[PDB]
């Protein structure tokens, strides 16, 4: 009832980073302090390492084992838009604001940041556990999925919005809104996917679906706080990116068809202003 | 026995061989005799020999040419190629 | 922004649910209070003027010399007794950017128009002080409107050539492709557009000297020629615009319609070089009956029968060539040529479409030359003899090749004024002057041709101006019987005029004997046909002024054939493009493409409505695309049948209406008469 | 050296079937015989069936087996043309040509046809055959991809392409150009990757790679030989497709940095209308 | 694959770790045996032959009416009686590939090596039967070789012209420009390369009568050139190559280099124009002292001072030039623009890097003009007068174009006969007879120039192999002393030939009492200084010849003060890369590219192995790659000083190499006096 919506809500959607120039936030990115600056461009190559393996592996291995030509062919297209989009819209915004060094080092940092690992490991770690034909696999996957789609994407991406919401960084910001109405979209789609598997099973295994659910995301949350922390106590923000993680859960949750989990708390209100060819015939010869 | 190096100034190879040789007639230049000749010089020699290319290797034995090397080779290829007529 | 911009965007604000038109008018006081008088240099009096004007190359002396400075003195005061105030913004912007005289720099104005016109009217007079002021009121009352290239270059200096087209035909030998690059770069340096026949050129594949698949054929005369019209550029200031004619029974047909396709490569696409496609009736009938149609190589037709392939009439040799074995040719589907014309001028424009025997059957000078090409702007239908260009040390022989004399009448001006005799006479003696003295010495041909037909160019514009300010719808017949009344009076006066000319020469244009004007064959129609209004309302436009009558036409007829007749051509009907604007006119006898025009200047954003446009006559300026384009053709095929030359005939296209639409009023302007076809002007 | 570049040419040519009206095709549609209208029925299928393997397999499979990320995010942007954009747009095509029982009939006959089965099934059987971590494989599999790409396609672009040049079904003929030219691409790139493991190889190792790539080379254009007459000889043009077929095996060896096959022929011209500064530091004047 | 070509690709399968070069005489024999002979049509005597070729249009029955048939019978039997065989296979098929004749479906062959040959020297002794057969004798001993045009095309009917090269004067005009537009269409018509000069041409941004800022440069005539040559490209047999020099201190020259980028677009890049650069010694001057240097706008020095800027002494009026403030110039940095030059050699080969004062300091005719721009292979060095074409129906101011007749001298089989003196002789008067049979009527400075001046082209070639195949290294001081001697043993005897035609004729070439030849200063060198070998080895090179001493140096400085020269022009090696296969000879005097090229006629490679390469002269037969650039500078400024016209030097360099190493070497040949520079080879 919903793929061929999905399918052209995504295609309509379609974009490429070259379509925003970038050079406009040259002198608001001067501007910033050395520490803001520091928490920039981690939370975007944390986002970036999200994407390439969202893109590389999550998007097409959900799409091998999901049935349906044009169900698979939505779930490529937003593979696409993961590696091919997302994941490269960010190497577009760093060879605009920083210098060759800066961003070689904080690829670097990447792969040795111990949050930015753990949450790789078990997000990919499910990926690559299913087995085909084997439904309860296939859902424990598609949770983690909605899990970054909808909740681990936006500790990243508070950041753009604060800057957006001050009249700041807006190129930048307008790319990340862009990537960030994508993975709305992306959350929902895998959501509904995953609650179709879940309506199949027994009660009983309906309760220790939920159980893993809600381990897993409390698992991923811990680990997002101490990430989060790491990030932001620098800029002083530590507290309120919290808030917006936790309000993005909830949301994840809603994909998948539960309940809330946490309770609701004010989000900064600048985060929530950053968001014919006809032939001839005889008688036309003819007046 | 005479290992004779057929070379020239502007041939890559034959600066990389150089060394080498300088090598084999510290380990071997009691029993054989190195001998270098330019061929951007020395082209009557180069032509009488038949030589198509550098570096180009020719062991002699008492005035006959015995064995040819073209190209790059290491010093132990050298030794073994040598080795065969002492 | 400025004040008059500002007070020009006000006519799209709404109120009570009407445009603003009256802001239009404090728009035209805005821009000149604030702009034009403090930016026009003014001296002391006439003579410092004209003295500045002069020493400073200017004006030139010669024009000047033939009057005494009493004579200008009454001239420019006949000018400015009219006390003419622009009623539009959009007329001074366009007279005062583009035709009037500035100083050197650029930063003052030297000219008005009340100057520009004196002093065209002093050139065209040639020392009569009567004639320079009658030429005054002719054109301060915005009757007759000289040609942009006349209008902006008469009596000036620094200048170009008086002459708006040029129309060449290239032989088939290098030496003459040579001349034609030649002469096409010495008549773009003088501004006007030039044409180039290319029919005469041999096709791909032909030999040069008995060596076979020899020739690359005409589109590499076509890259040429871009080329050569692209480094004469005219400074840049209007960039090189020149067009190439072929035959459609031309074997290079497809491969010079494959050069305006979007998906053509670099290697054979042309960017400045406009084409047109001559289409004979014999393409027309074989399209009809979806028979295979053959496209022939020139050269080997003119090795067999010692004759170009487009100097013989295709209605009768199309079947000689064909069972023809020494004339080569390769088998085409006319249908499928004719859907690939329409998909062109779809896609861009392009063609013009000429079919030449609808010119020809009503042409006057066949025996001098049938009509094989037209010009740039395709309204000019004139008899062209090729040049044979020799090798260096050796004698030319020269051809005929056509220029543009070209002038416009104002219709609303005109009929306004009661005066489309006095109007239409006095056009046809200023077109003469500007004939007489063209004297252009790097083109043979069209130096010949201009001291022997005499030909010039007579347009009208206004047509549906006058017709909606007048609450006549344009599809209207009431309309069609205006234009034919209309036409056939500015036909009449302008034979006139031509004859009472020969008459008071002594000379007519060459080879006139052999024209249907002295034969009397041309004036069949109109001795035979009462071509006075059939509606009352029609008849009360022409009211105070004596319609020609079939008596009347025979009394010309017997006057032509005594005294003769001056200009091979007189009449032919200009787009009148950028100086439309300047004489508050619409363009040419085209209906408005919009009711309000919407123009980008610098960083401002200027709106012209059509002059005259109100709320009661909203309706009666319907748009060009939203008309029937069978209606219209019958407005222009009325109008062609009183203009000897053509028409340049705009066809507006709306999104929906596809390649057959396209084709099916193809074949009703070619069933119709309509002689040529301008632009597929697609919205 | 070339996957960016290619990244660029192959966004930069992104399309959508809606972008092309089909209705106008039935103008010409309707004057074609019964063995012109069922050719093109036929072709159009066998296209359809090639690729759909290439959208679900073929791209995926070696999007999985090649390491690098840029290449991936090309590859699968490949992937999404075939499944989202080409698969549409076939459908779009036969919805508006022929009613839905004869869709359904064409496709059980195609889907039976003997050498239509024969190729997609030599070509399915060598992705399938793809191990983990084994480069020779991979390698089998990129040769099969391009010999589909830039070869297999060709015996059914023919006649697309044949109409398109002569001014018949020219909406169709216009998308059949769109997808031609996105396989022209494909074909190219996978033939970058193919020849990048092939110079990995010792000469040994070369020699069997060679001997293998014209080996299928002539198991698949044995089997088209007899595809074309089964398609073509009803409506008289099958040695005119040939020679087509051998012109386009030869640029897909081309693609594999192999030489060509076959002599040079010319084609119908009819589908041809369808289709180290260093500065002058003084002392270098004086000698 | 054939047997011919099969016997041909044995001669890289080693055996013994050997070349065998032997099995290249087999692949020639059977290439002959079984393709040669079986297509070559045959008559039944000389009779039926030569009246089957006159009348089927093959050749001129003008130049076979001065002989008796008895007298052409035994030109062809002298022609025979040498038995000559080709040594390699590529020479016969070269040999009848590209110039045999065939007949007119190119399937059986018309002409035999020894029929081409005497058909050429029948040609040239126009109607004298010794000379018929001094001629026969002098080619069929391959001593000396006419250049491609007059070789393939003397006393053939379907020909072009025999001269192999134009050089045109372009004037700084709209009629200027069209005629060397039309001349240089006519001329590759002709089949003859064409060079234009368009440092006259005014820059980019100069004013057109009053109007400034108007015009496009030289880069707008280039494109016109590029697309004229792409049209008259000799309908795709070759395609139309042309030459487009301008002085380095033009305004336009960075633009003129632009041309030759990969990034430049398509609106500014000409893919047909060869570009050249003309360095006077100011700009190496400029470079070396680091000082900014100016460009200069060609028409405001022609406002200024009259004359165009090529026209005057750069080295003298530079400073005079800047110091004007009515003179317009951009400021540049020469350092700058010559690591340009050099990069864009290195990467495209272009431009030619012409040294203006290295010409001009030992041009002869520095009195009729100095030599201001070289030709399409950089070897025409002549003095050339602008035309000044003006408009229709005016008389135009005739100059003088350049028209190179060439030929080569093969050194080896010179050498190897003793026959320096005879050899050049009978060269001089075959390219005499080649100037005076040739009349171009589409080009009338050209016509004039080959009427004026009589110049010819006597080249040289196989150097290396000579030097190769005698043991002398290329680039050893004893083949610089070869090549002084023999070349100025070529000088002397041509000389004295041109003095010898001079006497008997009567006549000199015009304006000859103002050169160097008639006031002696010429010859200054040569009565100074004695050219004899400072080699042995060298000096039993020229046994059995006489060596022309300093006292028969002064002897002909006598003689030519007496007698005069006919010719203006007598030395200029060409490239000669087409006819040196069939000579079995290395191209021009440089040295060889490969010892064994690699060609792909077809679908089948054939090895061509050098003249002569063998075993023991391996690494005589250098490539000229691996050799060093500055000892070939050394060895073709030795030759150079001997030739009066230049040489085409071309640079081969190593992909090791910068961009300063290429400046290096240019800077080299500017200081060791060479000429021009023709290409820059990268391996
Ligand atoms: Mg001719
Ligand atoms: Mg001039
Ligand atoms: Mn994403
Ligand atoms: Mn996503
Ligand atoms: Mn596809
Ligand atoms: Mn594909």
């Amino acid at each position: 009832d919903f793929t061929q919506m999905f399918y052209n809500q995504n295609v309509k959607q379609f974009w490429l980073p070259e379509e925003i120039a970038l050079n406009g936030d040259l002198l608001t990115w001067k501007y910033l302090g050395k520490n803001e600056q520091d928490t920039y461009m981690k939370v975007l190559a944390g986002l970036t390492l999200l994407d390439t393996e969202q893109g590389n592996t999550g998007m097409p291995i959900v799409a091998e084992h999901v049935d349906g030509h044009q169900r698979k062919a939505v779930l490529n297209f937003m593979a696409m838009m993961e590696n091919a989009v997302h994941a490269k819209s960010y190497s577009n915004i760093f060879m605009t604001l920083a210098p060759t060094e800066t961003i070689n080092e904080v690829f670097e940092w990447v792969k040795q940041n111990k949050y930015l690992q753990k949450k790789a490991q078990m997000i990919v770690g499910l990926y690559k556990a299913i087995q085909k034909d084997d439904e309860i696999s296939l859902f424990k996957a598609m949770v983690a999925s909605v899990y970054l789609e909808s909740f681990l994407f936006y500790s990243g991406f508070y950041y753009p919005l604060y800057f957006y919401g001050q009249g700041k960084l807006m190129q930048s910001g307008e790319i990340i809104n862009l990537i960030l109405r994508d993975e709305a979209i992306h959350g929902v789609y895998v959501g509904l996917l995953a609650q179709e598997i879940y309506n199949k099973q027994t009660e009983e295994k309906k309760a220790e679906l939920r159980e893993f659910a809600i381990d897993l995301l409390n698992q991923l949350y811990e680990n997002e706080l101490e990430y989060t922390e790491d990030l932001y106590d620098q800029v002083g923000l530590s507290h309120d990116v919290k808030k917006f993680i936790r309000y993005n859960a909830n949301k994840a949750l809603m994909n998948l068809g539960f309940d809330p989990y946490f309770e609701e708390e004010d989000i900064n209100p600048i985060v929530l202003n950053g968001l014919t060819v006809e032939p001839l015939k005889d008688d036309d010869f003819y007046f | 026995v005479v290992l004779a190096d057929f070379w020239a100034p502007w041939c890559g190879p034959c600066k990389m061989i150089a060394p080498v040789l300088e090598e084999l007639d510290q380990e071997m230049g009691d029993k054989l005799k190195i001998v270098k000749i330019d061929v951007d010089e020395n082209q009557e020699t180069a032509g009488k020999y038949g030589v198509m290319s550098i570096p180009t290797l020719l062991v002699l034995k008492d005035g006959e040419v015995v064995e040819t090397s073209v190209g790059f080779k290491p010093k132990e290829a050298l030794q073994e190629l040598v080795n065969k007529h002492l | 922004v400025p004040k008059w911009i500002q007070l020009n965007n006000e006519i799209m604000i709404q109120k009570d649910g009407k445009f603003q038109f009256d802001k239009d008018k404090e728009a035209v006081h805005s821009y000149f209070v604030d702009y034009i008088n403090q930016n026009t240099v003014f001296f002391h009096n006439l003579k410092e003027k004209l003295d500045y004007l002069v020493e400073n190359q200017y004006y030139e002396e010669e024009f000047l010399s033939l009057y005494s400075f009493e004579d200008i003195k009454e001239v420019f005061k006949t000018a400015y007794a009219k006390k003419f105030r622009f009623p539009s913004f959009m007329s001074a912007f366009k007279f005062y950017n583009d035709y009037a005289l500035k100083t050197n720099d650029k930063k003052k104005i030297l000219e008005r128009y009340e100057d520009r016109i004196s002093i065209v009217a002093l050139f065209f007079a040639n020392g009569d002080t009567e004639k320079a002021k009658e030429y005054v009121n002719l054109m301060i009352n915005q009757e007759y409107q000289p040609s942009t290239p006349t209008f902006l270059n008469a009596g000036r200096k620094r200048r170009g050539e008086l002459v708006s087209c040029f129309l060449l035909e290239v032989n088939d030998s290098l030496n003459d492709i040579s001349r034609a690059i030649d002469i096409s770069m010495q008549l773009s340096k003088l501004g006007g557009g030039v044409s180039l026949n290319l029919s005469k050129l041999r096709a791909k594949g032909e030999a040069i000297k008995d060596v076979e698949n020899a020739t690359k054929g005409v589109v590499g005369v076509m890259k040429l020629l871009d080329n050569a019209f692209r480094y004469a550029d005219q400074m840049g200031q209007r960039q090189g615009s020149g067009a190439a004619y072929l035959n459609i029974f031309h074997r290079d047909i497809n491969d010079f319609l494959d050069t305006k396709k979007i998906s053509a490569d670099e290697d054979v696409r042309v960017k400045t070089l406009s084409i047109g496609v001559v289409i004979p009736d014999k393409f027309v009938e074989l399209a009809r009956e979806d028979k295979a149609a053959y496209v022939f190589y020139p050269h080997t037709i003119y090795k067999e029968y010692g004759q170009h392939m487009d100097e013989m009439d295709m209605n009768e040799m199309y079947d000689k060539f064909v069972d023809n074995p020494r004339v080569k040719k390769e088998k085409i589907n006319p249908r499928k040529l004719l859907e690939k014309l329409a998909m062109l001028r779809s896609e861009s424009g392009y063609p013009y479409i000429m079919f030449q025997d609808n010119v020809n059957k009503v042409h006057a000078n066949n025996h001098i030359s049938k009509v094989k090409f037209s010009n740039l702007c395709s309204e000019v239908l004139q008899a062209s003899q090729v040049s044979s260009y020799t090798d260096y040390d050796e004698e030319d022989e020269i051809g005929l090749d056509i220029s543009c004399n070209l002038g416009s009448l104002n219709i609303l001006n005109v009929m306004e004024h009661k005066s489309i005799e006095k109007t239409v006479k006095l056009a046809t003696d200023s077109l003469t002057h500007v004939s007489e003295t063209t004297d252009i010495r790097n083109a043979p041909a069209v130096r010949r041709a201009n001291k022997a037909m005499k030909s010039i160019g007579l347009g009208a514009m206004n047509l549906h101006g006058y017709l909606a300010q007048n609450g006549i719808a344009y599809e209207s017949p009431e309309a069609r019987d205006f234009a034919n009344t209309f036409f056939m009076m500015v036909n009449f006066y302008s034979i006139q005029r031509s004859a009472e000319i020969a008459k008071e020469k002594g000379e007519t244009f060459d080879q006139y004997e052999g024209s249907t004007y002295a034969t009397g064959e041309y004036f069949d129609k109109y001795v035979s046909t009462d071509f006075s209004p059939k509606y009352e309302k029609i008849a009360n436009l022409f009211e105070g002024m004596h319609i020609p009558t079939t008596e009347d036409w025979k009394k010309l007829k017997a006057f032509v054939a005594e005294h003769g007749m001056y200009h091979s051509y007189r009449l032919c009907i200009a787009p009148t493009g950028s100086i439309s604007y300047v004489q508050s006119s619409t363009a040419s006898v085209m209906p408005i493409m919009e009711r309000i025009e919407e123009r980008t200047y610098g960083n401002s954003k200027t709106y012209y409505p059509m002059p005259g446009l109100a709320s009661n006559n909203w309706f009666f300026y319907k748009e060009a695309y939203d008309m029937d384009m069978f209606k219209v053709v019958d407005m222009i095929a009325t109008i062609q049948q009183h203009i000897d030359q053509g028409i340049s005939f705009t066809l507006f296209l709306k999104d929906t209406m596809t390649t057959r639409d396209l084709n099916r009023i193809d074949l009703y302007a070619h069933h119709r008469g309509i002689k040529t076809i301008y632009y597929a002007r697609t919205k």
